[PDB]
């Protein structure tokens, strides 16, 4: 069920959100 | 045919499970002894014994997802 | 039936995967001001609490990883938790981004370990001191011991929470079934007693996870 | 645009060694196109 | 093999006597001493020191606190705060002791206090058992 | 570690108090080694 | 054909308890051990092995369950 | 064949005493160094060791009730 | 084809020795560290002992009565 | 039928696995009472720790890489 | 059709006498540990051991003789 | 008839890897809190600790190499 | 057939070799701990440990020569 072959996708987005998102927005932070 | 050989290779892949048993039991075991050693720092040993606990059930769980794929 | 959830990519006219993976980040507000509501306060206060109990080890290179790697945890975490709602699609149970996430960053270490360091980064294969006499034994034991690390990383996340769910879906049709025979409410306590592990088990994954990374790092740094 | 800015430091110092996918990629070509092999074999 | 001095701040009951064993009620469970015992450093509890001469017979002295040392050789040093014998005691007083200091511990405000209140009653129920 | 350490005892006052319980239990006849022990016979001055 | 293949198979998977009858005998066994030292601090002692206790037998549990789940 | 396909499963469900036998080893084991370290607390020793024990045993005996009730 | 049944069953029921095999061993090997420690209390410690491996040794006869019943 | 024997095979193959789970819960019981005892070389021990959880992992992948290749 | 039922059984039989093999080293592990105190006092520590292994040796014996039985 | 032999006699032996994890779980133990008490010795403990991990895993070496071979 | 019947028993007879892993673990795990204890006491200690060793692999050999034997 999980081995369908269409893991292009899936993959393609997570790299974009991880890289891009989360960094700028935990970036914006002090301590 | 095939069902009963499925359901045989279900039913033996699910003995997995002792060896989990055996070291959760045995992780919470040596907490007890390792707290009376002094009261102090039981938080800590506490948090010790918890991640042993856990990355036991993560060592074994992932026996019956086998028996549930033979069976499905 | 029971495999419904898994093998469902966000079944819509057009994939919404994407959507469905982006949504969580819509929980983080930026500050903007030097004091601020009590909703990021806490996240503030948690993010500096986490930070120094896990990168206090590395010297001064393994310092710059710092962003990357509370990004990471906050990820999985937000990820994993928000899972347990009732007609939810955890993306974490897909293989396809595990693993695509294990092997970059591996990658990205071990030839960080041999670009500066190369006699030593060598040299670790070896264990340090004297084996005895085995060394050509144990030297082809290590080495293929290092190519395991990715695929157990990977495996072990994408088998947990399928077989939590399988556990709560089952335990559910049992709890169903019984009401017509008999009366039996020992279903549904063992279901609301295994909630709570289901529950506190995520964030566990979570920390194992990235403390592996950073021991991995640490050693070729 | 306005983003790029922002994490140029980073992209352009540390994150030389993380940017190698390539290995990823490769890996993710060669099973679909043995799936697709295979499904086509029927 | 084995020289055993077992002295008090004020007499003496062995100077480098030989004797094959001893059992000391330290802390931290009991002990046994025979031979090359391993280095230890440990101090006692309340509690009954046998010590058993090379002839057989056994000697018995009740210890309150001090300090125990076995060295390389078998050289045993004892040096305790109290050593005295059943003979010059009377159990009845020790149990009404007891009897009061059961009640002290409900008396008792503050924990410090209490915990004094409870090695009073340590003590005396160590000692009424013989 | 034990209740009485972490409560404010020490082991000298746990070795006086275990002293002092032990001679309490004595006959009266043999009660004469109060005077030995006599523990209280200095007096504490301090700098200010 | 089906049902007398299913005999076996709902059987063998009843070993999986058995995994489950060492850990709570090693859970008790350091208790006994824990507290010979340190006579105190008897209640923390025994909500920690009711603990250990209770997670060992559920997974004990979980084995049985999937026991009764193949049978039917 | 369903006869043949009996008895096997008997035979399988029996091996599950081997993890009670385990236990009942472990605990008392523990009690004889336990008493060791401190003979003055022996009735409480005694009383944890007979619990222990009936615990293990209780566990023990399930796998003999469902390979007889199986059996028969 | 019952004859096969009866032998693999049979078969299949011995494995359950092995639990009193191992536990035997550390009621044994715990009385050897509690008689260092405190040689004097040598009487005692054995009654328990010999407790102790009685039960194992029942615990295994009872496998190997299963297992003959089964061959008979 | 072959591929009921395969099935079979794959079935009863997996469960070698539970030798990682003793594994796991042994290596991480010693590092709780070890710390107890002298609180100072934290490093050093969770080194090891995380030295020996790494090799103990090998056998119990390695059995269930076997099972998925013969059952594939 | 007999004969291939007898040696699966005879095969099968084997498996339990494991029990004796992990035991042995547990018994030899206590005397090291054992002789490390007190090391004077060694005949009856040598002489303990000696009855544990013979126990679990006979025990691994009592187990084997049914497969040679079984066998013929 | 050949080949589904060949299947479950490969899924039979390649269980006899399970006891080197439970070895290699109890050597990284013991080095754990061995190192506790001298870490001045750190040094020659190594040697000993290295050489019971590799004999435990050349042992399920040759074990999965006879699987092997009776698969092919 | 035959061929069936010998290549379930020598799979099935091969099994018996954890033990001998699980012995060498423990031997290997008291020498270490018992030389950390008390040095200067390495040729006993030594001793004590290749004789554990030693019996162990008679153990696990005896089960190879009868799957030896098994097979031809």
């Amino acid at each position: 069920q999980l081995d369908t072959s269409t893991w292009f996708i899936t993959i393609t987005s997570m790299i974009m959100t991880l890289f891009i998102l989360f960094q700028l927005k935990i970036s914006n932070y002090s301590y | 045919i095939d069902t009963a050989a499925k359901f045989i290779g279900a039913g033996a892949a699910t003995v997995g499970v002792a060896g989990s048993g055996a070291g959760i039991g045995t992780v919470f075991g040596s907490l007890i002894i390792g707290y009376a050693r002094n009261p102090s720092l039981k938080q800590q040993l506490f948090s010790y014994a918890i991640l042993g606990f856990a990355l036991s059930e993560a060592m074994g769980l992932f026996c019956l997802m086998v028996a549930f794929l033979i069976l499905f | 039936n029971l495999f419904a959830s898994f093998i469902a990519p966000t079944m819509m006219g057009l994939p919404i995967v994407t959507l469905i993976i982006m949504f969580p980040s819509l929980l983080f507000p930026t500050p903007k001001r030097l004091i601020n509501n009590r909703t990021i306060s806490i996240q503030q206060w948690l993010i500096q609490l986490t930070s120094k109990q896990m990168m206090a080890i590395h010297n001064q290179k393994g310092q710059t990883w710092s962003l990357m790697l509370m990004s990471l945890i906050m990820f999985i975490g937000s990820t994993n938790i928000l899972g347990l709602l009732p007609h939810s699609f955890t993306p974490t149970t897909q293989l396809s981004m595990n693993l695509g996430m294990a092997i970059p960053l591996w990658s990205a270490t071990v030839f960080t370990g041999f670009r500066y360091k190369t006699k030593t980064s060598l040299a670790h294969f070896l264990p340090q001191g004297t084996p005895a006499l085995l060394i050509p034994m144990l030297v082809i034991i290590e080495t293929i011991s290092l190519f395991i690390q990715p695929v157990a990383l990977a495996v072990r996340l994408t088998a947990n929470i399928t077989a939590g769910h399988l556990l709560i879906h089952l335990i559910g049709g049992a709890t169903l079934a019984l009401l017509n025979i008999n009366t039996m409410t020992a279903f549904i306590t063992f279901t609301i007693l295994i909630l709570l592990t289901i529950l506190e088990f995520a964030v566990a994954l979570i920390q194992a996870y990235v403390f592996t990374l950073l021991v991995s790092l640490y050693l070729h740094d | 645009q306005f983003q790029f800015t922002g994490i140029k430091k980073y992209f352009n110092s540390y994150t030389l060694t993380g940017r190698m996918n390539c290995v990823l990629a490769t890996y993710g070509g060669i099973a679909l196109l043995v799936l697709y092999f295979k499904l086509r074999s029927k | 093999q084995m020289s055993f001095t077992f002295a008090s701040p004020t007499q003496v009951f062995f100077n480098g006597a030989n004797v094959r064993q001893v059992d000391v009620p330290t802390q931290t469970g009991a002990f046994g001493i025979l031979a090359s015992h391993v280095p230890t450093l440990q101090v006692l509890r309340p509690g009954l020191v046998v010590v058993h001469a090379e002839d057989g017979t056994t000697s018995k002295y009740f210890v309150s606190s001090g300090s125990v040392t076995v060295n390389a050789d078998s050289s045993v040093q004892l040096l305790a705060e109290e050593a005295v014998t059943l003979d010059m005691l009377d159990p009845g007083v020790a149990k009404a002791n007891l009897e009061k200091a059961q009640s002290e511990l409900l008396g008792a405000a503050d924990e410090a206090s209490r915990a004094e209140i409870q090695i009073r009653i340590e003590a005396n129920e160590a000692l009424v058992k013989a | 570690v034990a209740y009485w350490r972490q409560a404010g005892l020490s082991y000298i006052r746990y070795s006086q108090i275990c002293a002092k319980a032990v001679r309490d239990a004595l006959k009266a006849e043999f009660k004469a080694n109060a005077e030995k022990t006599s523990g209280s016979n200095v007096k504490i001055v301090k700098v200010k």
